[PDB]
């Protein structure tokens, strides 16, 4: 395989010019100042840039760039993108499951992973947990070991590594190029770009491709690099580091002065004379919706100290909400301790889904990665995490909250009554949390998207009826009583529980009330209220919680399909 | 607001004879309604109060018989002392509207 | 406990109404409501508006800002002031009394008629 | 001066063991791996660390370390404590007042500015600010150039820079160095430690002293540092950073097999035989309130967008609040609108003050080097800061709530009830603010101590006395009363408002209630909750939110004073 | 819970006399105030209810005029049929209390 | 409105204690709420609970557990049941009536006296 790129000119601002070379099966490099083209220049040679801004043309051995290219290359990200929580078996045969084909067994898959494992040496650590911040895991060094090993399952011959060194150790950083210098050899061209190497790195290269401000500086082998810019008019003193020197003459020990140095070389027009001569999905949708969800349900039972720290708070709050409105009276109080506590079990609901926040914006950049390198869909990841980490983990709170405190309270004592409750805490939890994916989905920041929400809670909790009555708002405002998630929630709770009740002790008041303003039936406070007594009054709140959830997953769909993903 | 239908707007009866007024609300009342009784020349007066309760100093022939939305007045055995309008008030929400008044008759 | 309403028996259109209703009896400053009621030609009951035993009001709200009522405490009375009339409410004004516990209108004044012409 | 320390043992675990030499009047540096004690010996060297750890003596030109040794040597942070709201030339001057001594005249000092801001080379941004999120400043090497100045104020003998290159790019930290080298040309003696460092830096230095894990593995001069490991039996080859040398042979190209050859050097004995040549507040009370709280006001207004941004929110939902709730009516729905606006308004006040952890939390490491070095006691810190920034941004949303939403509503139109509710709205604010200090005092994070507010106030605010009725909880959960501050702010504003009410139209009941069950008095109402209806039950309340605030600012004192500031 | 105190524990009056009984409490009862009448050998009769009502039965002599914690009965010009047993009972809050019962006497 | 109690008017201690009001001239599942008040000798009142005219009961604190008040709507009556009795409640108890819209006990039986002796 040989890379032969030829006159680029990516815009977004053209921030490259023009850059040409080949990349033969060896060991590439790409060097240079930080703002340079030497992490925009592997981005379009990876084709992980928008073509819109590309000009001139990336071609392999005599034929153009398929679309099959970004499935037969391997791109390793420089932060990464492995689960922590999973172990090193694990993480390979979710790659493993997705990208080879489905015609390949289980016995033959399985030997390629041990074919990968063996060669990276994770022999010892093939078992152990990746890590994350509860858990010990593997350290540092061989988490990039496990990524490297994520992308040669299909066994491309083409490797992308993004800042193999940046973020390792100096003993660490000699251990992992000494691995990719063994890959060399199998004939794997890899093209990498290090920030600020060293001799005992540099002294391994094969090529070098040194950027800066978007310029071609150098093209060539790296050996013959220090004995070019010795005959520009420069001159190395002893004991200095050469990838330390060439940064040296970026800074002025002028860019355009040092790049007109390269056209005029001999360099130059060895490639020149190269590239002319030569150019003159795979998966089914059930096969990932089945890893998607059954890998993101192993971090949520692998990460255990934010799933049952939510169990242990719906039971502790249970508990103390049924101690302080332990059981309810038929008296004057009766009204304030009902509505009191079915505004807070509804509240409660909308504030606890905020966590929904952190689905779609933690598990971002590997989402990003993993839709270009082609494992999924974005239907079957939306699908497959909705099914796998929103739906178990927004029924249990609405189920323990309604088996704790019912009986103490002393509510309803009826079956249907039990679980129409059940499942009108239910529907408040899936609305608030769609509403909170609805918002977060796209974003990389957890902290605006959490004020939003919770700016959005307030505004919908005073109209919700308990604060300000709602036949009293002018008809100017009272139309915003249509967008509140708690309005529906508490409006349906308090239909089912305040029909057959009385609550003026020794006064029969359900066939005729003497001595109005008195409110001395459940049917009295809730037309008051304004809520329709029909068994239609209870079962339109539930169908605009539906209507809410199906249009909250779709805004939160769409906002995953048109993302910008280069 | 709620607006009070009484459609039935006449009706064509002879003494002792049985006569039944409906009035419908577009809202739940919940027994706050009241009945008046207008003779011509005359301000109204008050009939019934609550929707069942009646007043001191009318006949035990009238009573009123309603629930949720529907209510109604039932005069058995009319005198010739009780043709006259009838109208029905709700007081349930702050703009006290009446019915439409319904215009009882001898034949 | 009785009601006596007063007042001019035609007015020009577009200028003001005012009508008086004097109450003996019973103080208006005591228990209950005191409210102004109007019956049109092709008898339709409509309520217009109440002033509290403390001097609250609450007016009907299809009478918008044409409608006041005051009081005078020194001799028991309440006025309605309804200005810029129209030639279509010539009606029969009535003022009664609301009981509050009751909820009903229970006593009526002996209604006054008025003819808005030119 | 020269420093001269021996035979230091600190202990936590011994993380450093025997550490021997003398730091001459020069450019010295101190080398080695991370977690070794390249950062543990200069906390040593400049008194940063707990002398209850520390065996050995350090000496200075025959006489030991005074208590003035911290304020007459300079010692510079890793990262920037600069405030980035004030200029170059306000941050030499607060740095200028509260060091040197009140003698001094202002024409005096500011020639001394004048003397450090002409030596440093910041002349061209003598009067631009230093730069923050929200505004456009000083590039990041220089204000790596201020924070030198702010040391050499008093003109130390000594400084002590930690980490002087670390985070800053490769062209920026020569600039930073060379001018070291020219300090060090004037007598001072410049002691540093530099992570990995280049050939260009190295080239540079006076001394030498090579540490990793504890053990003194070189001291003596820089430039015979390479001959040393030469003579060791170790080869550098050409074209290698002897800085990258050097740890490259701590990491095996062991530990106990390298320290024991130091010890049969030339130069362990000839440092051995100059050891035993050797051995054998300011400021009053009102001058740092006045600075103190000055400073911390120029960065409330250097920073608008988040003090100008609690304005506008504070007037939108005002605005918001009396337009829902316009004009209140004396009717049946009368007593749920008055008493749901004030539980909004109580619980508004409650977790807007959320943002009052930010006060002590950002500010703690720049509150930590300023009491070692000597500016402040803590508490003129304390005091000036609270005079400053809290107690004129919960003053004002107080009463810009009480100004817009009294008169669209119609409160009780007296003029004592009008101020009654500025004054109760103002309590309510700062005993909540002083728990949010409670709390975050110490800490380093802010999403702790913002959870852990959180979850304290929806516990004080089921027991304010809207939810649930408090006359009807057990008598052993009701003493949890007493704890909540929305009660005592919620009873306040009910009691102001509730008195001389009447709610049922046409029925005078405050001579007598025909038929009871009906609640149509504000008298009724307000005993009902359990509310005293004596002048004293109003400024109970208002007696127990001052004790709040000296308890919880007394808590929030003893936790900067009691803090480990080493 | 609330307490009722009739401190005045007995009396000792003459026929034609005023007699003042007082009952105090111990929290704001808000006119829920009851006077009750025991004569030796009978149930309790009810006799002024809200602490300014007087029941139908009983003679323009009695009298309850009470605000706040202090409420008081008085007896004007007293007959030989109003010697007996005097309570107070408040009905504000949920366990209704009595007071101790003030007996009046002939001198 | 014509209330009767009846019941053994001597009982064992520490056993349980049963009273009866049979109520004619209303019917007690209709409107008030149904109590029993006894008097002490050396005369205090004092509540002990009622039942409501739909079933639900609520009783003084001070008899904690061993108060119940059942009913029984085929005939009009209604039980007083005071289970594990000191000698020291020998009191007389009477059966009474409260009106709710009113607030007070209006209507009283006749009373019978109970002594608990061995
Ligand atoms: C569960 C509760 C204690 C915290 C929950 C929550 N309820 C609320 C209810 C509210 O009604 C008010 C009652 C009177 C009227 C309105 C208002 C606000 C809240 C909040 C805050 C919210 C939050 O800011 N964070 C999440 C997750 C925190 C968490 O996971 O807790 C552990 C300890 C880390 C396990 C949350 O659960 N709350
Ligand atoms: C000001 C308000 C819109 C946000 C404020 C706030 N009120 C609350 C009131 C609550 O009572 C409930 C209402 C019905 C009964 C109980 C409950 C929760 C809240 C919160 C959230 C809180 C917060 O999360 N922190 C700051 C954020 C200010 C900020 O920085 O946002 C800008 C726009 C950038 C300035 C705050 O003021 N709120
Ligand atoms: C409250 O009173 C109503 C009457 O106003 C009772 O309801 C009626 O009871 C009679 C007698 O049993 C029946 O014939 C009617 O059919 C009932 N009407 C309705 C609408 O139910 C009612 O029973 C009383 N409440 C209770 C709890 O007993
Ligand atoms: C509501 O009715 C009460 C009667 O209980 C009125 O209060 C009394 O009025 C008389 C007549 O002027 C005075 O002599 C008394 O001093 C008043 N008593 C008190 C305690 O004030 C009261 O005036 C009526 N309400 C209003 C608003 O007028």
């Amino acid at each position: 395989a040989v890379l032969s790129f030829h006159n680029i000119c990516y815009r977004v601002k053209e921030i490259l010019s023009n850059i040409n070379g080949i990349m033969k099966p060896g060991l590439n490099a790409i060097l240079g100042p930080t703002g340079g083209g030497k992490s925009s220049l592997l981005d379009v040679l990876a084709a992980r840039k928008d073509p819109s801004g590309l000009s001139g043309d990336v071609l392999i051995n005599g034929a153009p760039r398929p679309a099959n290219f970004k499935c037969n290359s391997g791109y390793v990200v420089q932060d990464d993108v492995v689960m922590g929580t999973l172990t090193v078996r694990e993480n390979l045969q979710f790659s493993a499951a997705l990208r080879l084909a489905t015609t390949m067994t289980n016995h033959e898959k399985n030997e390629r992973i041990n074919r990968v494992i063996q060669e990276l040496g994770l022999d010892k650590v093939a078992d152990s947990k990746v890590g994350t911040q509860f858990i010990r895991g593997v350290s540092g060094g061989e988490r990039k070991r496990t990524s490297i090993g994520m992308e040669l399952i299909t066994d491309p011959s083409i490797l992308f590594l993004d800042e193999p060194t940046t973020g390792l150790d100096s003993s660490t950083a000699n251990a992992v190029l000494l691995l990719l210098k063994r890959m060399s050899k199998q004939g794997r061209t890899i093209i990498f770009s290090i920030h600020q190497p060293r001799y005992s790195i540099f002294k391994l290269f094969d090529s070098l491709t040194l950027l800066a401000s978007g310029r071609l500086m150098f093209h060539g082998p790296a050996q013959e690099a220090l004995g070019y810019f010795e005959s520009a008019g420069y001159h190395c003193e002893a004991y200095n580091n050469p990838a330390d020197f060439f940064l040296d003459i970026i800074n002025g020990d002028l860019i355009e002065k040092l790049a007109e140095i390269y056209v005029n070389s001999s360099f130059y027009k060895e490639t020149k004379a190269e590239l002319h001569q030569l150019s003159g999905y795979t998966t089914s949708f059930c096969h990932q919706l089945r890893w998607v969800s059954k890998r993101s349900f192993k971090n949520l039972l692998g990460n255990p100290q934010a799933s049952i720290a939510q169990i242990i708070v719906t039971v502790v709050l249970g508990l103390v909400i049924g101690a302080i409105y332990f059981g309810l009276k038929n008296d004057s109080t009766g009204i304030q301790n009902r509505a009191g506590v079915l505004f807070f079990l509804t509240t409660n609901q909308c504030f606890s889904s905020v966590s929904a926040v952190e689905l779609f914006v933690v598990e971002k950049k590997l989402f990003i990665h993993e839709y270009i390198s082609g494992y999924y869909r974005v239907s079957s990841y939306f699908l497959g995490k909705l099914l796998s980490d929103l739906l178990p983990m927004r029924m249990l709170p609405s189920i323990i909250f309604t088996c704790i405190v019912y009986f103490m309270l002393g509510l309803k004592p009826k079956a249907d009554a039990f679980f129409v409750m059940m499942f009108t805490l239910m529907m408040v939890a899936y609305s608030a949390s769609s509403m909170a994916l609805a918002i977060a989905a796209g974003q990389s920041v957890v902290s605006v998207a959490t004020l939003l929400m919770t700016i959005c809670f307030v505004f919908m909790m005073i109209f919700s009826g308990l604060l300000v009555n709602l036949t009293t708002i002018a008809s100017w405002l009272s139309w915003l009583q249509y967008f509140s998630i708690p309005r529906y929630g508490f409006t349906a709770l308090q239909h089912n529980e305040f029909l057959g009740q009385n609550f003026c002790p020794g006064l029969n008041a359900t066939g005729n009330n003497p001595c109005n303003y008195a409110t001395c039936t459940g049917e009295e406070y809730l037309v008051k209220q304004g809520i329709d007594l029909s068994p239609w009054g209870l079962w339109k709140n539930h169908v605009a919680l539906a209507c809410m959830i199906v249009i909250f997953l779709t805004i939160a769909y769409l906002k995953l399909l048109f993302l910008k993903k280069y | 607001d709620i607006v009070l239908t009484q459609s039935p707007s006449s009706f064509s009866v002879s003494l002792g004879d049985r006569v039944t007024i409906s009035c419908k609300a577009s809202g739940y009342i919940l027994n706050r309604l009241a009945w008046y009784q207008q003779k011509p020349g005359n301000a109204p007066r008050l009939l019934i109060s609550g929707a069942t309760s009646l007043e001191t100093g009318f006949p035990s022939r009238f009573s009123g018989t309603g629930s949720g939305k529907d209510y109604t007045l039932s005069i058995s055995s009319l005198q010739t002392e009780d043709v006259g309008t009838y109208y029905c008030q709700q007081y349930w929400s702050t703009p006290w509207t009446f019915g439409g008044g319904t215009k009882l008759e001898i034949r | 406990v009785q009601l006596q309403e007063s007042g001019p028996g035609l007015v020009k259109p577009s200028q003001s109404l005012s009508l008086t209703c004097t109450v003996t009896g019973f103080s208006i400053t005591s228990d209950y409501a005191w409210n102004w009621i109007r019956q049109f030609p092709g008898k339709k009951l409509e309520w217009m508006g109440y002033i509290n035993f403390d001097g609250g009001t609450t007016y009907n709200p299809s009478l918008r800002g044409r409608i006041s009522i005051t009081r005078d405490t020194s001799k028991n009375q309440f006025f309605l002031q309804l200005r810029s009339v129209t030639p279509e409410d010539t009606a029969t004004y009535y003022c009664a009394t609301f009981y509050g516990a009751k909820g009903t209108l229970d006593y009526w004044g002996q209604g006054t008629s008025v003819t808005v012409s030119s």
